[PDB]
């Protein structure tokens, strides 16, 4: 327990997160209110096998994005974040990735 | 030259330096002679 | 006769003969990892240095507009009439003429050599 | 010109 | 089964702001990085200039584990942005922008030749004899 | 000038339809001084952001984890230099660079993309040095100008119509010498693009004419092609020095 | 064709191609001549 | 909708098209064109700003002690071109007036300057000179800055000139001058040629440059060593790779350069050098030159192997580290990246060189053809007196620099119309 | 170029050939040496092949087709299936294994078309080999009935017994370094 210790209890309860690459538009979108607390909704169907993910548009934001995802077997990611008290920690580990590309 | 079934008296190279360090200045005069006729005549061309 | 790097600094393994048991091994010099070499053979030249150029032609020069192509020569899988063929297309081929085959259609990329 | 053997 | 034709949507929040800003922290494949013997860790900024602009130094369960270094992506992304998804209580994802790329690379808790040795070394580069006894001998 | 090696003098391949063969200075200078030939234009220059922006788009991730994996990812998109990334699919990224070329979005009439089918790189260059000329697009086997391009030109002074016009519409295209090597060329629509004993059925392009391959001064030597080589070239010369 | 033989006579008149690679022939022969007065004035000059 | 056996018409309307839009001197013109506002705003805003402040040793006390100013130049503008007479008045000059006069066709540059103080007391003041007049362009006749552009041929025949003049010339003491452009090597890219006397059996050069905006090139070898030298460890070991980096006196073995970009791991340099690393061949190839670099383990110990071979020796070791380290981030590679975190881009580049030199030497790849015309290029009237104005631009700062640091010692006061010596650039 | 190709054999002719001559210059562009045969080796087309083998330079890389060092620990043990047999027929009376034999192998092979072209035999270059190198170098050839020619190379008996050496005990260029070095020397410098 000191200052530079990292919290690795993400790591230890081996959360899986999913990072995406998102176009610049999407992203000034959501930050133009970015206060909300609402951008949209992302749909996922599952086949019997096949897979497809979704993101529809809020539509007061607007005022189809599907994803294509990444084998992560490449490279192995991990999401930590230094807290503004100065206390890091581990969020998980990168277990898919994708990527949203315009219609 | 000293090689077994090789010609003696006719072996040549084109190479003057050779000629003076292996048969002497007078073979080189010839050999030189003999070169620069070569050169001169290939040609077609005669000079004297 | 490859080469395989250590499993924990990542260098560059080097043979060493083991004197007790007579067994080449492989040790890095930057720490003290040792694996037995299970090929048993270490350094191979070829001087004719004879080696198929098969596996360094790609299947999409099948796309390439400046080749040559004929109808005469099919595929052997898939029985397709457009073969482009060219030739060795490297330096230091010794004295070669051949010429190679790709066929053509999209992701048969057989390579054949009469 | 011409051929290998006479001029270029 | 319902995992053959299952259909799941989620709500997406953005917050306007985070007290802990959002980072990726990349291994590369073959360094078999893993988190079992991750006792202990230190991440702080280098000290090489023997501070927000600087490389990172993680040091794994202290001096005796593997240390990692961390530099920040140079490309920026102007016209691309990262977000990651993480599962929580309510069901909705969250998405939260990634702040900086960082790739760690390991160095071997191995015996490190000292420049004065390692230049007089060099000085003789044509090292007839063996270099792993000359690596043992230092 | 001083140097006697017969290397740097020699007219090259390449030379084809960008610098004038006949004309050259006779002397301490045979071969070093040049001319551009009548159709071949040097690019200005242009920015690569807009380019490098487009394939961010389309794919080419960069900072990937050793995935060019003995070029599994065919090709790797290079830009004037600076290796840029690499992507899965190459010839569609080529086709669509292309389409980009017409409709001059990100791409402007100078903007030169080379595909090395071998050894697997795409190098798209927009430097400001590189010597280009203007080659006619052949798809299929028929050339892409029609009756109308060249009705629409014949009228034209009031009817707006002009080479830019061309441009646009993507009948023509301006080719460098780096793409001159990646490109099937005609020398004349009927004589080649028609369908004979099949020499090539993939040409891609086809000459405007060829006498544009002569400079200024070569250009006003009739009937050159029953003269010998040399003396095309003593006519420049002596043509730079006729009164007028 | 492909590597520079010229079947066209003057008279009749040589193809693009031909035109091309006959200059090319040309231009070899003019960079001799120009190459060629150099190194055989300096040669005269030291014989002399 | 074809054209077949009409096309001897066609060939020529669509010529006639191209020669009526553009002409014969359009590669001129447009340089020109191109050259003036680009390039001139860019040297303008590439150029550091101007930092000063006085000697702290001058004068005694800190209250007034760095009196900072800073010197940027903000906008570049052109006016027509103009002749001053002698009374002061400007006119417009005709070109035809100034090949009589001897005159010199050329054109007034301003500079916007912002001259911002920082006299310690957080009191910064900005003031802008607007429209400094810096020096005089020659102007290109018939480009977009000429008068006689955009004119009718009638109009053009009252100001005396030619209608069928084709301009891209410029009139400079009354004379008509015509830059010639000047071929050159393809910049930022790999070339690998053989060099049958050289020590190197093969060598790959990259002529570097960070889009012309400074250092006209910065050449980097790499180039593997012959195997022809015999000895005993030589004959061992074969051909070894080793790099010709810019200011640095000496070849450096090329795992020591890779390993001085931060990546120590043998894997990973031979993952950037040997994209497959199931080919047998380029492994035995480059096996060698790690070898050689074998004692060097560290990015630091690498940093000190390439500053005690740089140019100007570094007496302090960690002086020589840091040389070693700014050195490579500048002129090593420089069009791949200047400046943070371009060290992976660079190695990456760096083992694309080697691992070309690699296909050379393997006979994959054909050794590049200098005299192919893909790999050169031609500077017209645009990169050569961007080049100039580069340099002059840098020497009228100098300038402005010198005599602002006498007055500003002094503490009087400094004036930018003062220190600009039009003289130097034009 | 334009020369008459009255024979396979470039020559230096016009100015640069006269500036050679004049300069005397130490290394002429193209060196030749005219031989005419004193004998019926003149007449007869064999004999003149045996003079001109016996003229021209042959490095034992001319005539190999692939070279490969394998760690053997044990004569017996013949880590290469197809050397077996042969190495026990000269392992059935073993020569020179007394003092002791070397752990690593450099078996190289020989290309027949090379070898029969040069009229080379296996005793031939195993003599050279040996009797050049010393009794360092112990080779084992095969038989030219067999199908490929397969020449074993291993390095010092004595050297690896290190019984006469004495001194210290203490590896010089380890062994397989040495035997790649050996290797290069063979190729390179052999003159069979
Ligand atoms: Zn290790
Ligand atoms: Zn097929």
């Amino acid at each position: 327990a000191e200052r530079g210790e990292l919290d690795l209890t993400g790591a230890k309860q081996n959360t899986g997160v999913w990072l995406v690459k998102v176009p610049k538009y999407l992203s000034q979108q959501w930050a133009k209110a970015s206060g909300r607390g609402e951008v949209g909704k992302l749909r996922i169907a599952k086949t019997q096998g096949r897979t497809e993910v979704s993101f529809t548009l809020n539509e007061d934001l607007a005022n189809e994005h599907p994803f294509v995802l990444q084998s992560v077997g490449g490279q192995t990611l991990t999401v930590f974040t230094e807290s503004s008290s100065d206390k890091l920690s581990l969020e998980g580990i990168v277990v898919q990735r994708a990527e949203c590309r315009p219609a | 030259l000293s090689e077994k079934d090789v010609d003696p008296v006719r072996t040549t190279s084109n190479d003057i330096v050779e000629i003076f360090t292996v048969l002497g200045i007078e073979a080189v005069r010839k050999a030189l002679e003999r070169e620069l006729y070569h050169v001169i005549s290939f040609d077609g061309s005669y000079v004297n | 006769v490859g080469i395989r790097f250590c499993q924990e600094c990542n260098n560059m393994l080097y043979p060493k003969e083991d004197k007790e048991n007579r067994i080449l091994l492989y040790a890095c010099r930057n720490c003290d990892y040792q694996q037995e070499a299970d090929n048993s053979c270490i350094y191979v030249n070829k001087i004719t240095h004879e080696v198929d150029e098969l596996t360094q032609i790609i299947a999409d020069v099948s796309q390439d507009p400046t080749l040559p192509r004929t109808e005469d020569h099919p595929c052997q899988k898939c029985g397709h009439k457009e073969a482009v063929f060219f030739q060795s297309h490297s330096a230091r081929a010794e004295d070669a003429m051949r010429l190679y085959y790709v066929c053509t259609a999209p992701h048969c990329g057989h390579r054949w050599t009469e | 010109i011409w051929g290998i053997g006479c001029n270029p | 089964g319902p995992s053959s034709q299952n259909v799941t949507e989620y709500v997406v929040r953005v917050p306007k702001n985070t007290t802990k800003k959002y980072n990726i922290m990349a291994f590369n494949a073959a360094d078999k990085v893993n988190f079992a013997t991750w006792n202990q860790a230190r991440l702080e900024r280098d000290l090489s200039n023997k501070p927000e602009d600087q490389p990172w130094l993680l040091r794994v369960n202290g001096k005796s584990g593997r240390k990692f270094k961390g530099i920040k992506k140079g490309g920026v992304t102007e016209n691309t942005s990262y977000y990651i998804f993480t599962q929580c209580p309510d069901g909705a994802f969250e998405a939260f922008p990634v702040h900086n790329w960082y790739n760690f690379t390991p160095l071997a808790r191995h015996r490190t030749l000292t420049a004065e040795e390692a230049e007089e070394e060099w000085e003789r580069r044509n090292k007839v004899l063996n270099h792993f006894s000359i690596m043992q001998q230092r | 000038r001083d140097g006697k090696l017969a290397k740097p003098r020699q007219l090259h391949n390449t030379l084809w339809g960008m610098v004038c063969p006949a004309e050259t200075p006779e002397g301490h200078a045979v071969g070093l001084v040049k001319n551009l030939a009548l159709m071949a234009y040097i690019s200005v220059g242009s920015q690569p952001s807009p380019i490098l922006e487009f394939l961010e788009e389309w794919s080419m991730e960069n900072l990937e984890e050793i995935s060019p994996a003995a070029i599994a990812d065919a090709t790797k998109i290079f830009v004037n230099g600076c290796w840029v990334g690499i992507h899965k699919d190459p010839e569609q990224l080529m086709n669509t660079l292309r389409k980009l070329r017409r409709q001059m979005d990100i791409i402007v009439s100078e903007v030169s993309m080379i595909r090395d089918i071998r050894e697997r790189e795409i190098r798209i260059y927009t430097d400001a040095g590189r010597i280009c000329r203007p080659l006619l697009i052949v798809e299929k086997q028929k050339l892409l100008l029609k009756k109308r391009h060249i009705d629409q030109l014949k009228e034209r002074e009031y009817n707006n119509y002009s080479w830019q016009d061309l441009v646009a519409s993507g009948v023509v295209e301006y080719i460098d010498t780096l793409e001159e090597e990646t490109v099937m060329l005609a020398m004349t629509p009927d004589d080649l693009q028609e369908k004979e004993v099949a020499y090539c059925s993939t040409y891609t392009h086809c000459e405007i004419h060829p006498s544009m391959i002569l400079g200024v001064c070569a250009s006003i030597i009739p009937f050159p092609d029953h003269n010998q080589s040399p003396r095309n070239t003593y006519q420049s010369a002596m043509g730079k020095q006729a009164m007028g | 064709e492909s590597r520079g033989f010229v079947e066209n006579s003057y008279l009749a008149g040589l193809t693009p191609t031909e035109f091309f690679f006959h200059a090319m022939g040309g231009r070899e022969g003019l960079i001799d001549t120009a190459v060629k007065t150099a190194e055989t004035g300096y040669i005269q000059r030291r014989l002399i | 909708e074809i054209t077949p056996d009409l096309w001897q018409e066609a060939c020529w309307i669509v010529i006639s098209s191209y020669f009526d839009e553009k002409g014969l001197v359009r590669q001129q013109l447009d340089s020109f064109d191109e050259f003036i506002q680009m390039s001139v705003q860019r040297i303008v805003e590439d150029a550091p700003p101007i930092d000063l402040q006085a000697e702290a040793q001058h004068a005694s006390g800190e209250v007034e002690e760095p009196p900072r100013y800073l010197l940027k130049f903000e906008q570049i503008y052109l006016s027509k071109p103009t002749h001053w007479e002698r009374d002061g008045a400007p006119s417009p000059m005709m070109p035809n007036e100034a090949r009589l006069r001897n005159l010199t066709y050329s054109a007034p540059l301003y500079v916007d300057i912002t001259k911002t103080v920082i006299k310690e007391g957080e009191e910064q003041l900005q003031t802008q000179h607007q429209k400094t007049f810096i020096g005089k362009i020659p102007i290109m006749l018939r480009s977009t800055y000429c008068l006689l552009n955009g004119l009718t041929d009638r109009d053009l025949c009252e100001l005396n000139e030619c209608p069928l003049d084709p301009g891209g010339y410029f009139i400079i003491n009354g004379s008509e001058k015509v830059l010639i452009a000047q071929e050159k090597m393809a910049t930022n890219t790999v070339y690998v040629f053989a060099k049958k006397d050289s020590k190197y059996a093969y060598t790959g050069e990259c002529r570097s440059c960070l889009e012309n905006s400074s250092r006209p090139t910065s050449t980097i070898w790499v180039s593997m060593l012959a195997r022809g030298g015999q000895g005993a460890k030589k004959s061992a070991i074969g051909q070894r790779i080793v790099a010709t980096l810019p200011y640095i006196k000496q070849e450096v073995p090329i795992i020591i350069v890779f390993r001085a970009l931060g990546f120590v791991s043998d894997r990973d340099i031979l993952e950037h050098i040997i994209y497959d690393f199931e080919d047998p061949e380029m492994m035995e190839m480059v096996k060698p030159s790690l070898d050689e670099a074998f004692v060097i383990q560290e990015q630091n110990v690498a940093l000190n192997f390439i500053g005690s071979r740089g140019a100007k020796p570094g007496v302090t070791k960690e002086k020589r580290i840091k040389y070693a380290k700014e050195v490579l981030q500048k002129e090593m590679l420089p069009h791949v990246g200047v400046s943070d975190f371009c060290e992976t881009k660079k190695a990456y580049f760096l083992g694309y060189m080697v691992h070309r030199l690699l296909l050379a030497a393997l006979g994959r790849r054909e050794l590049d053809d200098r005299d192919h015309y893909g790999n050169k290029r031609l500077d017209l009237a645009g990169p050569l007196l961007a080049f100039l104005f580069r340099g002059m631009f840098k020497n009228l700062l100098k300038e402005v620099r010198i005599y602002a640091q006498k007055f500003i010692d002094r503490g009087k006061d400094f004036n930018l119309e003062l220190a600009i010596k039009t003289r130097i650039i034009s | 170029f334009h020369y008459a190709g009255v024979s396979a054999k470039n020559v230096t002719l016009g100015v640069p050939r006269l500036k050679e001559l004049i300069n005397i210059s130490k290394k002429p562009k193209t060196p030749s040496l005219t031989v005419f045969l004193l004998g019926q080796s003149a007449r007869d087309a064999e004999r003149a092949k045996d003079i001109l083998c016996r003229l021209e330079h042959t490095t034992l890389r001319k005539v190999t087709a692939n070279t490969a060092i394998y760690y053997d620990p044990n004569p017996q043990s013949t880590v290469v299936a197809e050397d077996q047999e042969w190495v026990n027929v000269y392992y059935e009376m073993p020569d020179f294994d007394v003092a002791r034999i070397s752990p690593w192998l450099l078996r190289v092979e020989l290309d027949r078309k090379h070898m029969t072209d040069r009229k080379l035999t296996m005793e031939q270059i195993a003599e050279k080999i040996n009797a050049g190198f010393g009794d360092d170098l112990n080779c084992i050839f095969n038989d030219d009935n067999a199908e490929k020619l397969v020449l074993r190379i291993r390095i010092m008996n004595s050297d690896e017994n290190k019984m006469q050496e004495e001194e210290e005990v203490v590896d010089k260029m380890d062994d397989d370094v040495f035997l790649r070095c050996i290797e290069s020397n063979m190729l390179t410098d052999m003159t069979l």
